[PDB]
């Protein structure tokens, strides 16, 4: 559901900018793994010691500048095309067909879409993108270091499929009412500041005390759902990807004795596996974010 | 636990031989005994709740020592690790495999995930008869444990031996569990005949509950697994999705609500206090106020400290007696019929250990969102109470109608949402930060066992990290600020087109489109390149992670040039530190601007809290000065 | 929508509020007896091989306590012979529990310790062995299935009969054996309001058999129809025949009692029709046939029904219009 | 203050002047199946073990009588072989009363005394495990328990329905099995006095369930409340409300009979409300609660009343009030 926003602020240079950060990661994980085999290489005793310190520092401002460039300024492209195709798609249009509509939700809407979006969407996507391809960058990197054997993707993928689809779903339903909790309780607190001296008329202002209890008490709940979301998102992902970690370990064990040990990449897994954990704990909530944006 | 001549030589000497395998078979079958008995009890309750059952809704008690009784079966799990590893070593001796030697171990930890089952089935079903079943098996547990002691004495080592290790840390369980079976609403004896306790059955929260939808309530395994799975079963329905995802207020059951009211009263109790009221007074009763989760979360946070910031050392056990142990190929050499406290850290030990870190790692994460979950809690609780007697106070109070005559008022009410909310997101990681520094200067120390020359590159790239953080990112906020402001203009020009909208057709198109979309590309324009400048500050940020990479090759190059020695100790052991670092530095400066905004929050709170006879009545638009209207006299019947 | 009872019987409830379960726990029985084959049959098996285990533990260690196992000296005698492994212990206890005695492992006079704790060994194994002979003979005496051959109609119907409006439900059994003494009770179940204020949410009133000597029930071997005569004291008096099946959400449950001729056990089968589920203007088609040999029933034509000139008034409209007349 | 059956049940009395307690004695299966677990399990235990040694002394004197368990002639074959010990005849004894044939000691033809005595233990011996086994199946059918999940509330309510005074009781099931055709009959149990002079301790007067039909019992899933109707019959048409509360030390009783859906057996259900346990001018709040799914009912409020408007006359004052009317 993603062929909309593909078209959005142009798509040829979003996909060559953000097909150069992917490639900009991919030489990311090339540092990690050249520091990695050198790493094995002075497990071993420099012989490339100007070749592996000079060279291994290469795509850093590179993936620095240029994982940051999708979205340097592409603000602009999608102020000036989102604001002012949707002002002259909207402004171009009949008025008896607007005059028919609500005026609350098409200013809404559209103002907060366009403020909201320009404002909070590169962020989260550029977020999305780079823990995604970390995610996948090494979860596929500790894989090879893995064995064929140890791989055993199809459980990761089937517990993490199911926390992906029922947190969607719940995740969506619970940012959705508890996104949508807020804006009631700031109407009565300006017909709060409002009818003052009617506070004044009204001989029983304990109405409104206990009613505002009620709706502080609603927020409150919606509260403890987004901490019920928090918590089930990060208890469950961290637990999956501690049982990952876990499976890295045998993939230790079986790669360390059951063979010849390399000399370097034993604890790539590790590493690699509190981090591939935390990896799906940011590509969880970044899919969140990536789904409410 | 026969190799060759051992039963024999067991069998010659008086007393089961001092118990040399007798001490081991005698644990043995109280776990059998545990084991055998829960399985119709157990078994049952898991079939009469399968088919038809009643208790499916709503069902809770309460006993003393909970919090003792988990604490003493996590302990146990600790201490059912801990032998089984020795076990696993003495196994290995490569002679001959002794199974009555690493048995009672094993036993143990099915029998005590069967006592775990007992309490559940115990906090269901409130009957004493479960807890002289246990009672019988700690007592024979606890007699088993003076045979090894007794067997040890006379064969004594001293601290040099594993085995006693272990049997130390279960003969404090064995002490610790009496308590439990001390209760006094337990029934089961001669004496009282009738209940000791009546107002046990009778629960607040259940009450709470049987109107409630949804219960939402605390007093639970504290696993957040049942706090996901009622959600959860309602999401995984299809149909029952879309109801729930609608109605999910009316379906929650709003049962903190009456956790909610003794916060706001609790806050009135901290706030008389024998001083007047003060910014400073309220921000004292306030943290007197909250009470014990903000030192208790803060510990948990500490703990999570704890548990976290270990992580790597058992890592690079694994690269020692795996990779830089490459032909020692010997597996002991003290006494090899019992098992040896020294070289705790084998290969082995290193695999199990390294999954006791991801246990750990379990601990942390879950005690690390445990204390979140009380901090999120404890800012509802905080903005609900400070809320009500907001709204109380100055819905009680009509002081000062001058600026009330002004729209001042209606900016402190929407200050006070902004701030109100600003203040429980400014407290919102309060531990967070109250244990940022000890994992820096944790994480810092064990760098500096490392080495020196990697923790000046990631400490001075942390050191200069904070600041374009914090100072960028207020480059970002006045960029919001003016931003915001443009922006507003924005929202002016487009309520400007609400009235295009009311306004004719050509005239409003021409002059409105042109107008609206030249002065709208102006303050867009603005706020466009101040977008350019915020998202110049988050490429600032995407430079900052490589400001650590650049440290970790500087740390590595220099680190490894200053010095003479090679190791694959700190690539990945000290690449994991750079990680923790992280999460500490833009949480750190966010921490500060927070804490910023935190005294801005509670400043604006301390500026915030400050038939008819009638005869010579006076009255004022200002009390600082003369009345307005003197000596006013009327009166009017009825 | 709302639905008390299902067309096929056992009407599901919401419970709020216990307060013990300890009570159910201790009411052991009942469970077992509840409870389907596949798991009455682990239940069985388990506690069975559970203590088979028990009385093999201390049957290594009378063994090992002694310690003549493993020496092999031929002066001092084993309390029991041929233990030579610890698994031979437990074939040992499987023995003397089902009272196998294979003969290979053979008990002595030396040890007055293991030959007491045989007896205990063989009493509480003789006992768990009786005490299961009479848990799978309760669930041989179960009676709900006898019921299920107790088939009710699709719909019911209402026309008047005699010059009074009834209201017909029609009942079979598919078995060659009967049902003794089996009394049938109907309750009409709907939400009532009385004139203080006071409203109960189910309130079950009772509607007479219209058996003339004042009947319980009747002897079925065939479908037979039940009729209720729509007198003053009934509550469908006041109801027209278009405007009661949508406009009211009521619910009327049919009681049928018996017991089986084989066993002992009395039986109920229940079902329940919505103001949708009942039909009005139509009759029972006649289902029984006269042959040469016997009388015969067809049971397709059991849930049709036939539609016949009836009036378009209400109960009290029609003995208000034969009162004038 | 004084009582004759508890909140609870088994109300308990005194007899004296006792005939014969031999006809107890003579009836023993009764009394057997009645007594609890502990002592039952200590009756079958020690028969057991006191047959088993009456059967081993006997044993260890055809031994004694023949004499060739001491002086191991070998021309001469003992009736018995491998019996060197006292305790090796009660071994004996044991196996073949359990019929766990070890095989160590075998019995050949040489005494044909001893041959028609253990054929006289064994028809005994299979004949008490056989009179175990019919014992405790029928504490295996005991329905006390199921009795119990009967819960009734804690006080009674008085208000008038429809124009007429009546009394409300209600109570409810804790399980999903169900009890079948079970009737309830409340009674008055009060002291009267007759116009002759003569003064019955404890007089027993029944009162109309108010089912119109005529009924005896009503289907229980849900907690319903029985209604007691205040007519010229009913003993409480001469009571007062704050007056009837305190001057009169009576009691009514409440009588809940049925079957269980399980088992054949039928059990009762006994309680009592006295004068001040009733109370005049609340009612029963509302337990059913309507849900998406079924409906709901919730068991803190089945001890709950609310008060409303009521009369403070006595029904022969409320009658005569609305005959003047
Ligand atoms: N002490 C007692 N306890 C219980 N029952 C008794 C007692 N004495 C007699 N009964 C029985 O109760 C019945 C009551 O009648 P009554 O007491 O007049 O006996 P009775 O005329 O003396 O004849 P009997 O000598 O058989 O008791 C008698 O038939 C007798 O069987
Ligand atoms: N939560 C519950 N679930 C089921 N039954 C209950 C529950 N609580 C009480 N009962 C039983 O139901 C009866 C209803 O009376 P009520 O609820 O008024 O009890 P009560 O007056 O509080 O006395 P108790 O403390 O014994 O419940 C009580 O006698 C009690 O035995």
């Amino acid at each position: 559901a993603c062929t909309k926003y593909l078209s959005s602020a142009g798509i040829l240079l979003l996909s060559l900018l953000v097909f150069s950060q992917l490639l900009k990661h991919m030489v990311l994980v090339a540092i990690d793994y050249w520091l990695a085999k050198w790493t094995d290489s002075a497990l071993v005793l420099q012989s490339v010691y100007a070749m592996v310190f000079t060279l291994l520092c290469s795509l850093g401002i590179v993936l620095c500048l240029v994982t940051s460039v999708t979205v340097e300024w592409t603000g602009l492209k999608v102020a000036k095309r989102l604001h002012r195709s949707l002002l002259n798609r909207i402004i171009l249009a009949p008025m008896r067909f607007f005059e028919t509509t609500p005026l609350g939700s098409i200013l809404n809407r559209f103002s907060s879409d366009c403020n909201t979006i320009d404002q909070h969407i590169p962020s989260t996507l550029e977020c999305l993108s780079r823990s995604t391809l970390l995610c996948v960058s090494a979860l596929t990197v500790i894989s090879y270091v893995t064995p064929v054997f140890l791989v055993a993707l199809l459980p990761l993928a089937v517990v993490c499929y199911f926390i992906q689809k029922y947190f969607r779903v719940a995740s969506r339903d619970l940012q959705q009412l508890d996104d949508t909790t807020q804006l009631p309780l700031v109407s009565h607190f300006a017909e709060t500041v409002e009818g003052l001296t009617t506070i004044r008329a009204f001989r029983y202002e304990a109405r409104f005390q206990q009613k505002l209890l009620e709706y502080t008490d609603s927020n409150n709940i919606a509260s403890l759902f987004l901490t019920a979301a928090n918590r089930w998102l990060e208890v469950c992902m961290e637990y999956i990807g501690a049982c990952v970690v876990l499976i890295a370990a045998a993939t230790s064990i079986s790669n360390s004795l059951h063979r010849e040990l390399s000399a370097g990449l034993v604890g790539l897994g590790l590493t690699y596996a509190l981090m591939v954990s935390n990896y799906l704990n940011w590509m969880v909530r970044n899919l969140a974010d990536m789904e409410i944006q | 636990c026969g190799t060759e001549n051992h039963s024999a030589a067991y069998r010659v000497d008086q007393g089961v031989l001092n118990n040399g395998c007798f001490v081991d078979a005698l644990n043995v079958v109280p776990h059998v005994f545990l084991l055998f008995i829960t399985f119709p009890i157990l078994f049952i309750g898991w079939g009469s709740q399968s088919s038809k059952v009643h208790i499916h809704h709503s069902t809770w008690l309460h006993f003393p020592g909970h919090n003792l009784r988990w604490i003493l079966t996590f302990i146990l799990l600790f201490v059912l690790v801990c032998e089984i590893a020795e076990g696993i070593l003495s196994d290995g001796v490569t002679e001959s495999r002794h199974l009555h030697l690493y048995m009672p171990a094993g036993m143990a930890f099915m029998a005590a995930i069967t006592s775990v089952v007992y309490y559940h089935n115990i906090e269901t079903s409130n009957f004493p008869k479960l807890l002289i079943a246990l009672l019988i098996y700690w007592t024979l547990a606890f007699i088993t444990k003076t045979i090894k002691f007794v067997k040890f004495y006379d064969h004594a080592i001293g601290f040099s031996q594993l085995r006693f290790c272990l049997t130390g840390l279960l003969v404090i369980l064995y002490g610790m569990l009496l308590l439990v079976e001390v209760n006094v609403i337990r029934v089961r004896r001669y004496i009282f005949f009738k209940t000791p306790r009546e107002v046990k059955p009778p629960e607040d929260l259940q009450d709470l509950g049987v109107r409630f939808l949804q219960p939402f309530v605390n007093l639970l395994s504290k696993g957040t697994y049942w706090w996901m799975n009622a959600f959860i079963k309602t999401a995984h329905k299809k149909p029952i999705d879309l109801r729930a995802i609608a109605k999910l207020p009316i379906a929650m059951r709003a049962l903190t609500n009456y956790q909610r009211l003794c916060v706001a009263f609790d806050a009135q109790a901290r706030k008389d206090t024998q001083s007047p009221q003060g910014a400073r007074a309220i921000w004292r009763a306030l943290c007197h106020a909250f009470g014990r989760r903000l030192i208790l979360s803060s510990t948990f946070r500490i703990l999570a400290d704890l548990l976290g910031f270990a992580g790597p050392l058992c890592i690079f056990g694994i690269v020692d007696h795996l990779g830089k142990e490459n032909h020692v190929f010997q597996p002991k050499t003290q006494f090899l019929g019992v098992y040896f406290v020294s070289s705790q850290e084998f290969l082995g030990n290193a695999y199990v250990l390294a999954v006791l870190l991801f246990l750990a790692l379990l601990l942390q994460r879950t005690f690390l969102q445990a204390s979140y979950y009380v901090a999120i809690e404890t800012g509802i609780n905080l903005r609900g109470a400070i809320q009500t007697k907001i709204y109380n106070k100055i819905m009680h109070m009509s002081t000062s109608n001058l600026s009330m005559g002004e729209m001042t008022a209606g900016q402190i009410c929407n200050l006070v949402a902004i701030d109100t909310n600003q203040l429980m997101w400014f407290f919102f990681l309060c531990p967070n930060l109250w244990t940022m520094p000890v994992q820096i200067i944790v994480g810092v120390i064990l760098l500096y066992y490392i080495l020196g020359v990697s923790a000046l590159i990631g400490a001075a790239v942390i050191i200069l990290l904070a600041p374009v953080q914090y100072f960028v990112a207020t480059k970002l906020s006045q960029a919001q600020r003016t931003t915001l402001e443009h922006s507003n203009e924005r929202l002016k020009q487009t309520n400007e087109m609400l009235r295009g909208m009311k306004l004719l057709k050509l005239y409003a198109w021409e002059s409105i489109f042109c107008s609206r979309v030249e002065v709208t590309r102006r303050k867009e324009m603005t706020s466009l390149r101040a977008f350019a400048v915020y998202t110049s500050i988050s490429i600032f940020m995407n430079t900052a992670i490589p400001i650590a990479a650049v440290l970790i090759t500087f740390v590595g190059h220099v680190s490894f040039f200053k010095e003479s020695d090679l190791s694959p100790s700190v690539a990945f052991a000290s690449l994991s530190l750079f990680h923790i670092l992280v999460t500490p530095l833009f949480l750190l400066s966010s921490v500060v601007r927070s804490t910023v905004k935190a005294l801005v929050s509670v400043q604006k709170l301390s500026e915030f809290l400050s038939c008819v006879q009638i005869i010579g009545g006076f009255f004022t638009w200002t009390p600082d000065g003369i009345p307005t209207l003197s000596n006013i006299t009327i009166r009017i019947p009825r | 929508r709302a639905r008390f009872v299902s067309k096929k019987g056992n009407c599901n409830v919401a419970h709020k509020n216990i307060r013990e379960q300890g009570r159910f726990l201790q009411d052991v029985f009942t469970t077992l007896v509840d409870l389907k084959w596949p798991h009455t049959l682990l239940i069985f098996t388990m506690s069975f091989l559970c203590s088979w285990l028990l009385f093999a533990m201390v049957w290594w260690l009378i063994a090992f306590a002694h310690g003549d196992l493993a020496p092999g000296e031929g002066t001092n005698v084993p309390c029991v012979t041929s233990i030579h492994s610890f698994s031979s212990a437990f074939l040992f206890s499987i023995e003397v529990q089902v009272t196998i005695g294979f003969g290979g492992r053979m008990v002595t006079e030396e040890c007055p310790l293991a030959i007491l704790i045989l007896i205990v060994q063989n009493i509480v194994g003789l006992m768990i062995n009786a005490i299961m002979l009479g848990c799978i003979f309760m669930k041989t005496a179960q009676a709900h299935r006898r019921a299920e051959t107790l088939i009710f109609s699709k719909h019911a119907v209402i026309t008047p009969r005699h010059g009074r409006l009834c209201f017909m439900l029609r009942v079979g059994d598919l078995r060659k054996s009967m049902i003794i003494s089996a009394t049938i009770h109907m309750q009409v179940v709907r939400k009532t309001t009385s004139p203080e204020g006071e409203v109960v949410p189910l309130h079950q009133v009772d509607i007479p058999m219209e058996n003339g000597v004042g009947g319980n029930s009747i002897f079925l071997v065939a479908p037979l129809i039940i009729y209720h005569v729509i007198d003053s004291n009934s509550p469908l008096y006041d109801l027209a025949p278009s405007d009661l099946h949508h406009h009211q959400d009521l619910e009327i449950i049919v009681i049928l009692e018996g017991v089986v001729e084989t066993t002992g056990i009395t039986t109920q089968a229940r079902t329940s029709y919505l103001a949708d589920e009942i039909l009005w203007g139509q009759r029972f088609v006649p289902i029984v046939a006269e042959e040469d040999g016997r009388y015969s029933v067809d049971y397709s034509k059991f849930g049709n029904t036939v539609k016949v000139p009836t009036p378009l008034c209400t109960a009290r409209q029609l003995d208000e219009d034969r009162s004038l007349l």
